[PDB]
């Protein structure tokens, strides 16, 4: 169930959302702050070092996929659960990723989108967007079982 | 478990940062306030959780100036916030789950209002910090 | 979806649950072990030190309450997340519980199984039981939205 | 913040115990790869991970003699967990939090094989033992 308001705070954010830039960014800071989450990302290389994260080709690409996905959820954000199914079964059942670490991106994006709209990431806007993130986490950890 | 680097880092955007300690923490408090409702529960005594209460700038300003004396003890912190674990604990009551969602909205509004500083390592760091402000406070609880 | 080996694991291990012993004795874990939680539950007087905890009649009360809930859970194993709407609404919007002290309350409720059941608790039987809470819990944290 | 208490309850279980630590070790670690299968990946290298596989039997003996070791210094557990804090985070690379999945199945054998013994405080004590053994090997990771 979303709010009229919940959905503009979304979509509205959206139009403006550079997916490469945001979603390089999001994806190095989950890099360096948990950095164990460097042994699921072996295909690219060194990534051991917050320059080496910062520069690699790689990382960047990936974030962008990332966020490309962000805004698959967002096309079916009445049933993200449905719709990031494969997905969801892709992160536990071939690449085990403990589901803690989805709340650590969701973190690290949320702290990208403050850094980058400034005080346009409002409190009601943050709060739509940290909604929005925790029904992501959710539909990526349903798979779990 | 800080590293000089990692102090380092968290003094130089604290230094940056504390001439704001009041907008900075009513900002904080509001965002954990309305991002996670469930937190509203414990300032159901205050008329107004918005950003622009005087409750909750008043109480943000203690949040952020007990963070600068952390920040300040920095190779004590489990000596600092001692007493803060007991009010949280025995007086007050709080859920030390609720201890990392105020962490993160102190992370997002330091990147919000000084994204240039608040670099990938400067996170590190911080995050690091505000784990193991946390992780003292969780102390009394048990 | 459930294996058969699964359902039975659950449903012969059920069949044999003193729901007031078995859930009295997980919510004692839950309050002395995580004691924090007492707060919640205000409305049985003193809970603050073990041994009132364990001798305490309302928490033996309630502990079977929740036990019974659990075979509501085990009745509707198909789709617990809809049978458990209207109890995640009031956990959340009631009573305000973080969600992380479902997760302390199902492995209060493992813990016990295990002292229960000895060796009977196999590590397949355990296996099952896991998923089970897992899917009380996620079930009771849903209507968090 | 272990207190006199918790370290007398976590000395007197494991006291009790110790003696099968291997028995312990296995089936806390087969317990934790069938009921948390997100963790088989760090064993897959074994070729069986039953209970009664010889390749989890010798390394439950680890883990319980490891644990044991942490017992025996229980003021200093920080120290006695470093070097294979280091081994879980640098050589390893276990994602730290699976920790809390074998502390959970290390108190539900425990349980299962000393359920007079594991009382309410019992389990107190020893839950806040395994949380400090996991911050304590989760030191080194960052
Ligand atoms: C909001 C959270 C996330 C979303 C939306 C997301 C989405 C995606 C997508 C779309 C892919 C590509 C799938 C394909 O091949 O079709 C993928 C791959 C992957 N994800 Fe995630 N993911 C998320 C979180 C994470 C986390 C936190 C980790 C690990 C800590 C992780 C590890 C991976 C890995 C290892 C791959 C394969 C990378 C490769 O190409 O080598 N993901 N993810
Ligand atoms: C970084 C974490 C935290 C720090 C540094 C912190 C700091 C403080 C400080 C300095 C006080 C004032 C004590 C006084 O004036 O004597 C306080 C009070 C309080 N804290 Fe926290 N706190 C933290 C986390 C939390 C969390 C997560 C909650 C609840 C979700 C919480 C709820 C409260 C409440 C309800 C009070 C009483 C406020 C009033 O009555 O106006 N605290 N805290
Ligand atoms: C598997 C987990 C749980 C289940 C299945 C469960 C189930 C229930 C049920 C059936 C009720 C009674 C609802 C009614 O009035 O119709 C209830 C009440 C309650 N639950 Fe839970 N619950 C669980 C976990 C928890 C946790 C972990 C907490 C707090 C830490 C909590 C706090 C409460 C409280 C405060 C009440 C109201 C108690 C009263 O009568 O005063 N619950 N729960
Ligand atoms: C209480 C927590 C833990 C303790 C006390 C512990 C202890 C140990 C010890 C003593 C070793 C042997 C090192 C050697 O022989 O040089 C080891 C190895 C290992 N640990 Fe842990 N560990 C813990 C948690 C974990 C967790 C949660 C995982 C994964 C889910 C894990 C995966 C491993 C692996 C894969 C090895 C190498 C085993 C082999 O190759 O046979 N450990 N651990």
């Amino acid at each position: 169930e979303w709010t009229d308001s919940e959905r503009f705070a979304i979509t509205t954010l959206w139009a403006k959302v550079n997916v490469e830039s945001v979603g390089a960014q999001a994806l190095v800071r989950l890099l360096v702050v948990y950095p164990w989450t460097q042994r699921y990302f072996g295909a690219f290389g060194n990534i051991s070092d917050a320059a080496a994260i910062a520069g690699n080709a790689q990382v960047h690409a990936h974030g962008k996929t990332v966020l490309d996905s962000v805004g698959n959820a967002i096309a079916h954000m009445d049933d993200v659960a449905d719709a990031f199914t494969a997905l969801s079964t892709f992160h536990s059942e071939t690449l085990h990723v403990d589901p803690d670490n989805f709340q650590h991106f969701g973190d690290c994006l949320s702290i990208v989108l403050a850094a980058t709209f400034g005080t346009a990431y409002t409190p009601d806007v943050q709060a739509a967007w940290q909604k929005m993130i925790a029904v992501i986490i959710s539909a990526l950890s349903k798979e779990y079982h | 478990s800080l590293t000089s680097a990692d102090k380092s880092h968290v003094k130089s955007i604290w230094s940056k940062a504390s001439g704001k300690a009041e907008e900075l923490g009513a900002e904080a408090l509001g965002r954990m306030l309305e991002v996670f409702p469930n937190t509203k529960t414990y300032f159901s005594h205050y008329a107004d959780l918005s950003v622009s209460s005087g409750q909750v700038h008043t109480h943000g300003k203690k949040i952020l100036d007990a963070i600068t004396t952390a920040v300040n003890h920095i190779d004590d912190i489990t000596g600092t916030m001692t007493a803060l674990s007991t009010l949280h604990a025995k007086t007050l009551r709080v859920d030390p789950a609720n201890f990392k969602i105020l962490s993160h909205t102190i992370l997002v509004v330091l990147a919000l209002y000084f994204p240039a500083d608040f670099t990938p390592e400067v996170h590190l760091a911080c995050d690091k910090f505000l784990a193991s402000v946390s992780h003292t406070l969780a102390t009394k609880y048990r």
